[PDB]
């Protein structure tokens, strides 16, 4: 009936009624969490006491059969007043030791738990806490059970009156924390149950890599395509590039980026509080609601963002003019001015860098100048990753492509070397290649990665000067043209994906 | 008489009924005076014909390092119509680890035409004055004609930047050392190091 | 909660499975590629051991428990001639290192004979800066029982001799005494695994002293801060260019030129000098460092 929710209780049995206030994008998970064990177990090898004299830490190290002795007789040794304090150590009891007593004497070191039945007699077995190493002193099969080094003191300021009344032990505790993970919402709710919706991130690091992590949050939804026992990892941009070193600790819900090898880009949130590392920098934290993290092992988590991503280069010009002015933010204009002025550029791009400066310079462009392309993202796989790649379109909504080879109805377009690595041959032509078709070499030939698009058909030659083994289409130009016809080279055209 | 302290290795030997020692590995006698230098871990190497001559350098009182190589076998690839075989080489950190010492001794082989440009690959980043042990006779002015600094027979284009102080002839691989050939070491290390 | 193992694999995609290391917080703590196979000493988190183990078999490696791979063993020989380095001597030392430790050749000057034995306070004090001493002793009864005077230190001590069983007061293997051959029959290599089974005794019992009180900050991670920090530390050509002691660690540079930056280390929030004992080693005239405790 009444139960708690977040921090402000609700009570609608269904999860719906609960989660219909509770921010939440449609597709992640919920995490529930039902409550405490506190499971109580002690096995002290280490044991403790509670002298007349204050509390050593004795504990158990030598098996033979001392400990076995001790296992439960150490109860029967409590409240058992010292015996003698003389050469032969500090001693306790006596209580009755049915330990066979060999005459066979044995040697003992400085401060170790030693059940040695004093006089030979099983119910004279004294607990003589050694102080001092006594070599072949005792009888027994081996009085050694343990050996003590916490509260030495105690045990030699110790006199015959003190008696060690509660032998205690440890009270070794432990917990264990229930977790259920759930993505239903008609299930009906007992009484007093806890449900978290979503977890809130707080971003303060480079620029870069904060944008990094902002494109990998901008739709409030962080992918878990690796899971750990310390961390969740993101994979969605694994193959970009970034060069900022942010190594701190990485604490509790850190927010991680991987600047170098395999992984360069990987998004991680730590479950754990572990070392500094400078393969990882750090973007950011989740402020409150780490349980949704630490109890997810896959699927959608919906995160939200403290300082919203201001890049706006898919938006209108009024669209940056109202989110900007409702940040606060001075602005100015470069390009094309008209309020529906698609914005291609903006400086500083970073909103990191856009926060700390609180000004935006924003360029639009004509509405004839943009090119529109279509990606084939089926057929090409890689060859498109990489175009994306390349032309910024994994990031922004708008990508660049620089003019680097000129001639009459071909240009070419600048390469990566940097993704163009398994540029296998993809989607390779088999007729003549039709105009206005965006085509990457391969790595078949000496000038792998150029990308270039022509303005006529051929027969023989692709739009990079190629054959067509040694390019593979990734994609053509839908709507805008013209305008490759009247670019020079070094300059940037700027490319919108119409699928 | 004094304290001899190793820098024991730090990575475990090959298998159980195997050589102690393991390829590319240093171990630091403390004070640096003489490198034993082995081509291998293998039986051909270790502790046969180069563990004795470093029982003997302590003997002597001379505090002895011993290093593995990590590619120690066969021809360089700088020898006439490239490598055969293996390659042999040596790593930077390897050179300047042997650097730091007063005196080297490197145990080498049989054929004469591999000896000779293992020791000009060897001494073109060595400086120091090493002794090289073998078991065919070599004369010291081969070395010198390939272009190797030598004590008695020197080159007129220098290809290397450490000079080949002793010749010792008479030590075979895999097989123990007698009591005279430790002795011909340390006389001639005691003449050449102090 | 970190345990540390060894990883025998190969060398092929093995800077993933070290990605992966340093992503779960893993240090590599020793890494040698001998031809094609790596032999790579890491301590994980505990709670990542079972995720570590599937990690491994994934690209067909090794896991192998090595128990003394967080202490440095000294090991005294009387000398280091050919009675007692060539054999034994180095079949202990690598028998020591088979299960992690890092072992250190300890040649007493005047370590030889039965009445004229004597042992310095330099070697005796080179002794004491290790965690555990391994003495390497002859094979007769009473030339070990006149010599029980080099035995003489504060530290956990297993004294390894020819006769089966001696009267000494310190622990004492029998069946390893001085030899002109390699260790490899039934009885050496069961005298071998004893001599194991009591320095492993001998170091739980000093770990579970230490866990009474633990330290500040681990070593391990202590040596991983002061390799991100401290950037000499790649320039060094020493075997184990930080040595990883139970309790501290053994930085192989010089104390004179540079004790002054390893002092001003700041790990967590703290400074290094205020929580660590930053003394000369007589090892070479090196840095050896001691841990304090959370009591001070």
């Amino acid at each position: 009936m009444n139960v708690l929710v977040n921090n402000n209780p609700k009570s609608g049995k269904t999860l719906e009624d609960v989660i219909k206030d509770e921010y939440y994008i449609p597709g992640s998970n919920i995490v529930i969490i039902k409550g405490t064990a506190t499971v109580i177990k002690e096995e002290t090898k280490k044991y403790l006491i509670k002298t007349t004299k204050g509390s050593f830490v004795v504990g158990i190290t030598e098996e033979n059969e001392t400990v076995d002795f001790w296992n439960k007789n150490y109860k029967s040794f409590e409240d058992k007043s010292l015996i003698w304090k003389s050469i032969s150590d500090v001693s306790f009891g006596s209580i009755e030791i049915p330990l066979p007593v060999s005459s066979v004497k044995q040697n003992f070191k400085k401060w170790d738990v030693v059940l040695s039945v004093s006089g030979l007699d099983t119910s004279e077995g004294n607990l003589i806490f050694v102080q001092r190493d006594v070599l072949e002193l005792y009888g027994l099969e081996n009085p050694k059970i343990g050996i003590l080094i916490g509260g030495k003191r105690v045990l030699k300021t110790l006199t015959a009156d003190d008696r060690i009344i509660s032998i205690e032990q440890m009270r070794e505790s432990k917990e264990n924390i229930d977790y259920e993970i759930t993505t239903n919402l008609n299930k009906e709710i007992q009484d007093t149950w806890k449900i978290y919706t979503y977890c809130k991130a707080e971003f303060d690091g480079p620029p870069q890599s904060t944008e990094h992590a902002l494109a990998i949050l901008e739709n409030g939804t962080l992918e878990i395509s690796e899971n750990t026992n310390t961390y969740v990892a993101d994979c969605r941009l694994q193959t970009l590039f970034i060069d900022e070193e942010n190594p701190e600790d990485r604490d509790r819900g850190t927010i991680t980026v991987r600047n170098i090898g395999n992984g360069v880009g990987k998004v991680y949130i730590y479950q754990e509080s572990r070392a500094s590392s400078l393969s990882h920098t750090v973007v950011g934290k989740v402020t409150d609601g780490i349980e949704i993290v630490d109890f997810s092992n896959s699927g959608h988590i919906t995160v939200k963002t403290n300082p919203e991503r201001l890049s706006v280069i898919g938006k209108t010009q009024k669209d940056a003019k109202i989110l900007f002015e409702k940040h606060g933010i001075t602005l100015k204009m470069e390009g094309n001015i008209d309020e529906d002025a698609i914005i291609v550029e903006q400086v500083p791009e970073y909103t990191m860098d856009i926060l700390k400066s609180k000004e935006v310079t924003t360029k639009g462009i004509e509405p004839e100048k943009l090119l529109y392309v279509e990606i084939y993202d089926k057929d090409a796989p890689t060859t498109s990753w990489y175009f994306r790649k390349v032309t910024g379109l994994t990031t922004k909504r708008i990508g660049t492509l620089k003019i680097y080879f000129k001639h009459d109805d071909i240009s070419m377009f600048e390469r990566d070397w940097d993704y163009s690595k398994g540029l296998l041959p993809e989607n390779t032509p088999e007729k003549s290649i039709d105009s206005g078709i965006i085509a990457v070499t391969n790595m078949v030939k000496k000038y792998k990665g150029y990308i270039g698009v022509r303005t006529s058909s051929n027969d023989k030659y692709g739009p990079t000067g190629e054959t067509f083994e040694g390019t593979n289409i990734v994609g053509k130009v839908v709507k805008n043209s013209e305008i490759l016809k009247s670019v020079k080279q070094g300059e940037n055209i700027y490319i919108l994906e119409v699928n | 008489r004094k304290e001899q302290i190793v820098d024991c290795r730090a990575v475990m030997g090959l298998g159980e009924g195997g050589g102690l020692a393991q390829r590319g590995t240093f171990a630091e006698g403390l004070r640096n005076d003489v490198v034993v230098v082995a081509m291998s871990p293998g039986r051909r190497h270790i502790t046969k014909p180069v563990c004795e001559i470093t029982y003997g350098i302590r003997e002597a009182g001379i505090q002895t390092s011993v290093l593995v190589l990590d590619a120690g076998g066969g021809i360089p690839s700088d020898a006439p119509q490239g490598s055969l075989g293996s390659t042999f080489g040596l790593k930077p950190e390897e050179a300047k680890q042997v650097n730091r010492h007063k005196l080297c001794v490197i145990h080498f082989g049989n054929v004469k035409s591999h000896i000779i440009y293992k020791a000009r690959l060897f001494l073109k980043y060595v400086d120091i004055p090493t002794i090289i042990v073998c078991q065919t006779p070599v004369d010291m002015e081969d070395f010198a004609a390939i272009g190797i600094k030598t004590k008695n027979v020197m080159p007129l284009e220098s290809k290397t930047e450490g000079k080949i102080v002793e010749i010792i002839t008479g030590v075979i691989r895999g097989e123990s050392a007698p009591q005279k050939k430790i002795d011909e070491i340390i006389e001639s290390i005691k003449k050449h190091l102090g | 909660m970190y345990q540390i193992i060894r990883y025998e694999g190969g060398v092929y995609k093995n800077n993933i499975l070290k990605e992966w290391i340093e992503d779960v917080g893993g240090f590599i703590i020793q890494e040698h590629v001998m031809q094609l196979d790596v032999y790579m000493t890491i301590a994980i988190p505990q709670n990542e051991i079972e995720n570590f183990k599937e990690e491994a078999k994934k690209y067909k490696g090794k896991i192998v428990e090595t128990p003394l791979a967080g202490i440095e063993i000294a090991i005294v020989s009387p000398s280091l001639s050919r009675h007692h380095l060539p054999h034994i001597a180095c079949d202990v030392s690598e028998y020591v290192r088979k299960f992690g430790a890092k072992p250190n050749m300890i040649g007493l000057a005047h370590g030889a004979g039965k009445n004229i034995s004597e042992i310095r306070e330099k070697e005796k004090r080179l002794i004491q800066e290790h965690d555990i001493a391994i003495y390497v002793m002859g094979n007769f009864e009473s030339c070990i029982l006149d010599k029980t005077h080099l035995f003489k230190v504060d530290i956990p001590l297993v004294v390894t001799g020819g006769p089966e069983t001696l009267d000494i007061p310190y622990t004492y293997v029998g069946n390893l005494g001085r030899r002109a051959q390699r260790l490899r029959k039934g009885e050496e290599i069961r005298a071998l695994r004893q001599m194991i089974d009591e320095v492993t005794k001998k170091i739980n019992d000093k770990r579970m002293e230490l866990s009474y009180d633990p330290p500040i900050i681990p070593p391990v991670v202590l040596k991983d801060e002061i390799e991100k920090r401290i950037d000499e530390v790649r320039g060094i050509l020493a075997p184990m260019p930080i040595v990883t002691q139970l309790d501290g660690l053994r930085i192989k540079m010089d104390y004179d030129r540079n004790h002054e930056e390893i002092e001003n280390v700041k790990i967590g929030k703290y400074l290094l000098k205020d929580i660590a004992y930053v003394t000369r080693s007589e090892m070479k005239n090196y840095i050896l460092i001691k841990l304090k405790s959370t009591s001070e």
